[PDB]
């Protein structure tokens, strides 16, 4: 056997003195018997003479030096199936939702490598949302990152309650929402409300499969929550060939944990107090979002400012993996936009011409400049007066004003919330209803008219009623 | 049934020799394994490990010699034999890489058959001498109107490509590539530059794309991809432009040249400051390597135009820096500038206000490598470098007259800035770049107006290809610009203003 | 079949105008609109009865 | 078509532990004796002509 006795804690890295000539591997899950459970520890480096030196992923209250150790041989391996859906699970894959054990079908370890190069997204093609503007000015990809922006109550909860929606009326599909750095107290409000609102239910099939980042818990565990999640997903897409999404929460925290273990290897923490392995961190993560033979995962991130600027380490490693960003501003929910979504800092590169359409990129560039006319048009026409506008001009204020109401879209979900029953607008009444505004057949539409209305079939029965 | 016939490969194996020197890995840790022993071994070998990580001898000491790991802390584990390979980093060069995606071991990640290939060279070779090389006179056309005015670069010579984050940085050299499908594609060996691509550093989705992207525009076949995947260890994101250097050496020492497109540098440098902090080696300036300088001089002084004594290609060497968000006064960019000439750079100003390549002239340096343009182009690039020198001063005037300045090469500025901004993934023959910029620089693009400019162009190239088809054959075959042009080519261009 | 629907029915408000009343117009228009509508977007969805079996 | 393709290589997975299974068969029955004596002696045949 490969048993040893601890033989120090110099912070939460635990150095155990293993028997003559058996040792872990590195990536190793220890499991240390305690008066409270196990600790997880996972092996990140040898010292060597058949010693270890570990992190940890359980909390660390004290620990006699002397106490067993066992090692099982591979890294910790999480569930896998639609038994877990619904489920707040924790980093070595426990419940702590509190509804008590959990069936399973497999378990398979939270370490898996890139795809290979045969199984990846060799071309770019379009995953449809039940949202139009998401559609229109950024649309969605298979194997993509799409880079959330802004805070949590800026429009976020909303956003983020209409995708899982969507995906499983699209496909049949399922998501895995983790976050990190959740705080445990608001993680709470969240699940209560998603079992209300039907994205989680309580039979053992749901959509959203629930992954939380415990911050009273060592940092090396606040970092492979993430993986933990992925492994889920991955295991949908693999085995059945359904289309997942991974939502996090603060990539933020995925930086932070991530150094303060570096730091406590020893290796330096220089160049803004960020690691060194940032780089490759990310590279990881990022690359086991792909397309497959069966399956494509797709991935929201958010985005979350580490010292009041993008210029940081952190920032500009996240960004140079993506590919499209869709721009939540609190402001633009305060005015009661749902989606709060900024239509002018919504991008995608995605957005070419033989991958979303010859078509769909001439509509989509005329919004945008439109709005973009309007807006600076705006500053000095208040100001000055709204009768020095002309002919080109106001026109131009005619289509700009109706398609920015006709932006807010109920969905079923935040139904409660916008008072209106939810709408699913698809990739084709995206074109024709934002077509049609620009050749100016429902300028003679009143903005009442294009408030809480999806594509371009809804709109017609609103024309006819306000007159009514 | 495939398993008999793997079954059988491993059995073939099963007999192997003594070991030429035999350490054990001591510990392992830092992606560095500490390996005891290999007493007598070269300086930076090449070594296999018996779990069948590879690595190489990066740290050499006197008891002791730590390996880089290759491969994973994983397979590695404390005991196991680190066989001697014997060899220094090599590489497997000439043809047959070809149609290939690569890695550093330049082995195929396509998986499209075995790398076959005449002979191997090593990945670190040293710099040509003084006299064995002579100076460029060689045109690097691109493709693009824009750019070979501006500066086109010498057939030999390094020159920094920088310019901002997707500013068309991955996009505007699929270009250059197709290119090559005038050059490359010719029996002629001062035209072949095989297109040794690089992608140093990007992730699998991205390459994934990036293959099928030149199968698509058919310059695949002649062509590699040289990648590197930001998912794994920093040596990878290391040797792979050496690796496509190697390749380029002897295609460079037979008289053919390669088309050496080196992206990312900017991985690289973060890899090379990574692996610092990781095995403690002390954190230079910005706390980015003292070393990182040396890196990358070692690699692009490589380049040159060989003269005939050592044959007759060259190194079309393409140094591409991918900023951060700007800030080329940090160490990395400020010390390539140094090891580059002149320069070019694309910009998250004019690429997202939808003028493409987004390419600014003051931040483009022109110094030598416009001697290797060819005259009918250089005869109306001088006069435009000048005209949107004025452009310029005539924009930044707020601190109109009416005159010279402030409307004539405000309109002549505007025109041809409109008349450059071209759409991806052409080749442009240097027949179809000046006599369209020539009838800016001779003002027949001013009664022309904004919209117009390509119904203008377009309509203009149109009847040129019907009338003057022999013309635009001796603009870029002489590669001149003639006395018979200076009639006919300018009496076209005046006719057509009005009609 | 839907576009005599459509036509029709647009033309009997502008008419309406010459009499008094034209309030239950509009929802004699709304109903007809909507069923037809709804049918539609049916017929457009349209496939017959299929699956592969010699493709696959 | 998606277990088919899962299917191909689904069918190098139940030929893997088929492999493992047989290795236990070795090392339980004498094999285990005999083969490390037949590897040895061509360990003195190569370790010879050095």
């Amino acid at each position: 056997p490969i048993t040893g006795k601890v033989t120090a804690v110099i912070g939460a890295i635990v150095d155990v003195h293993f028997e003559q000539s058996e040792l872990p591997a590195i990536l190793n899950a220890l499991e240390i018997k305690t008066p409270q459970g196990k600790l997880v520890l996972e092996v990140a480096q040898h010292l060597g003479e058949n010693t270890v030196r570990t992190i940890a992923m359980d909390g660390t209250e004290g620990l006699v030096r002397g106490e067993k150790v066992l090692d099982t041989g591979g890294p910790i391996s999480v569930p896998v199936g639609r038994e877990t859906l619904g489920r707040i699970i924790n980093v070595i894959g426990e419940p702590i939702d509190e509804r008590g054990p959990i069936k399973s079908k497999l378990r398979k370890p939270i370490h898996a490598d890139p795809p290979s190069f045969a199984e990846q997204s060799t071309s770019a093609e379009i995953l449809e949302t039940g949202i139009k503007v998401v559609d229109l000015l950024a649309p969605y990809a298979r194997g993509g990152k799409i880079g959330l922006f802004g805070g949590a109550g800026v429009g976020k909860t909303v956003f983020i309650q209409e995708l899982i929606n969507n995906i499983a009326k699209a496909h049949g599909g399922f998501s895995v929402f983790t976050g990190v750095g959740e705080r445990t107290r608001e993680g709470n409000d969240l699940y209560r409300e998603m079992k209300e609102t039907g994205v989680i239910n309580l039979e053992g099939e749901s959509k959203v499969a629930l992954v939380f980042g415990q911050m009273n818990e060592p940092p090396g565990a606040r970092a492979r929550v993430a993986l933990t999640g992925l492994t889920i997903a991955e295991y949908f897409r693999d085995e059945e060939g359904q289309d997942v999404l991974l939502f996090i929460d603060n990539i933020f925290r995925f930086t932070q944990a991530g150094s303060e273990v570096s730091a406590l290897l020893g290796r330096i923490p220089s160049a803004v107090g960020y690691q060194p392995t940032l780089a490759t961190d990310m590279g990881l993560l990022q690359e086991r979002i792909t397309t497959t033979k069966k399956g494509s995962v797709t991935s929201v991130q958010a985005v979350y400012v580490p010292a009041d600027d993008l210029t940081d380490p952190a920032p500009a490693t996240t960004f140079a993996h993506l590919d499209a960003t869709t721009v939540l501003s609190r402001g633009i929910s305060e005015l009661g936009i749902y989606p709060a979504v900024d239509p002018l800092d919504s991008k995608s590169r995605l957005l070419d011409a033989a991958v979303v359409g010859q078509e769909h990129y001439d509509v989509a560039s005329k919004v945008q400049e439109t709005l973009q006319t309007y807006k600076s048009l705006q500053d000095i026409i208040a100001i000055l007066g709204m009768d020095e506008l002309s002919e080109q001009d106001k026109l131009t204020v005619e289509r700009a004003r109706k398609i920015q109401r006709f932006l807010s879209q109920p969905f079923a979900v935040a139904e409660v919330f916008t008072g209106i029953p939810g709408k699913l607008v698809r990739l084709k009444d995206t074109v024709a209803s934002f077509k049609a505004v620009l050749e100016g057949k429902y300028d003679n539409i009143p903005e009442h008219a294009f408030y809480m209305v999806g594509g371009i079939e809804d709109v017609v029965a609103k024309a006819e009623k306000l007159a009514a | 049934e495939v398993s008999s016939i793997l079954e059988e490969r491993i059995k073939g194996v099963s007999d192997e020799a003594n070991l030429n020197e035999t350490g054990r890995v001591l510990a392992v840790g830092d992606g560095i394994a500490r390996v005891f022993g290999l007493n007598n071994i070269q300086a930076e070998e090449l070594v296999e490990f018996s779990s069948g990580v590879k690595g190489m001898a990066l740290n050499l000491e006197p008891g002791q010699v730590g390996i880089v790991l290759f491969g994973s802390d994983r397979l590695v584990k404390e005991g196991e034999l680190v066989k001697r390979t014997g060899n220094i980093v090599d590489v497997p060069v000439g043809p047959g890489l070809l149609g290939r995606v690569v890695d550093a071991l330049g082995n195929p990640i396509d998986g499209k058959g075995p790398i076959d290939a005449a002979g191997r060279s090593r990945a670190q070779v040293k710099a040509p001498g003084i006299l064995p090389r002579r100076s460029v006179h060689e045109p690097v056309q691109t493709g693009l109107k824009a750019v070979d005015a501006l500066v086109p670069i010498g057939r030999g010579q390094r020159e920094l490509i920088i310019g901002d984050r997707q500013t068309g940085k991955t996009a505007v050299a699929l270009d250059t590539i197709l290119n090559q499908k005038r050059w490359n594609n010719g029996s002629d060996e001062s035209k072949k530059l095989y297109c040794v691509y690089v992608a140093v550093g990007q992730k699998r989705s991205t390459v994934a794309q990036l293959v099928q992207t030149l199968e698509q525009h058919d310059a695949m076949k002649y062509s590699i991809i040289v990648a590197a995947t930001a998912s794994e260890a920093a040596p990878l994101q290391y040797l792979a432009p050496f690796t496509a250097a190697s390749i380029g050496e002897w295609f460079r020492d037979n008289g053919k040249h390669a088309l050496i497109v080196y992206d990312d540098l900017s991985k690289q440098a973060v890899a090379y400051r990574q692996l610092s902090l990781l095995l403690r080696r002390p954190p230079g300036r910005e706390a980015y390597p003292g070393d990182v300088f040396y890196l990358h001089s070692r690699l692009l002084e490589r380049a040159a135009k060989l003269s005939e004594k050592e044959g007759s290609g060259s190194l079309t060497a393409l140094p591409v820096i991918e900023t951060q968000g700007g800030d080329v006064s940090a160490y990395i960019p400020t010390n390539v500038i140094s090891i580059t000439d002149g320069q070019i750079f694309l910009e998250a100003e004019l690429f997202y206000k939808g003028i493409r390549p987004a390419i600014n002239v003051g931040l483009s340096v022109s110094r030598v490598g416009s001697a290797a343009q060819v005259k009918a182009l250089k005869q109306v690039a001088g006069s435009l470098k000048l005209f949107l020198a004025q452009y310029r001063e005539v924009a930044a005037f707020a601190q109109s007259d009416l005159d010279a300045s402030t409307k004539q090469t405000l309109v002549r500025g505007e025109r041809l800035t409109q008349l450059l901004k071209q759409n991806q993934y052409s080749p442009l023959a240097t027949e179809e770049q000046v006599p369209l910029i020539y009838a800016g620089v001779n003002g027949h693009l001013d009664g022309i107006e904004l919209s117009r400019i390509g119904e203008f162009e377009s309509s203009f190239l149109s009847y040129l290809k019907s009338n003057h088809n022999e013309l635009l054959t001796e603009i870029r075959e002489k590669g001149e610009l003639s006395k018979e042009l200076l009639a006919s080519l300018k009496s076209a261009t005046e006719s057509f203003v009005a009609t | 079949a839907k576009s005599a629907a459509n036509k029709l029915d647009w033309a009997k408000v502008i008419s309406s105008l010459r009499i008094t009343g034209s309030t239950a117009t509009q929802l004699s228009s709304f109903k007809k609109r909507n069923d037809e509508a709804r049918r539609q977007l049916l017929e457009l969805q349209s496939q017959p009865t299929e699956v592969d079996f010699s493709h696959y | 078509v998606r277990y088919e393709a899962s299917l191909r290589q689904l069918e190098q997975r139940q030929l893997a532990k088929s492999v493992i299974s047989r290795v236990q068969s070795e090392l339980g029955n004498p094999k285990f004796q005999e083969k490390v004596l037949q590897q040895s002696i061509s360990e003195i045949e190569q370790l010879l002509s050095k």
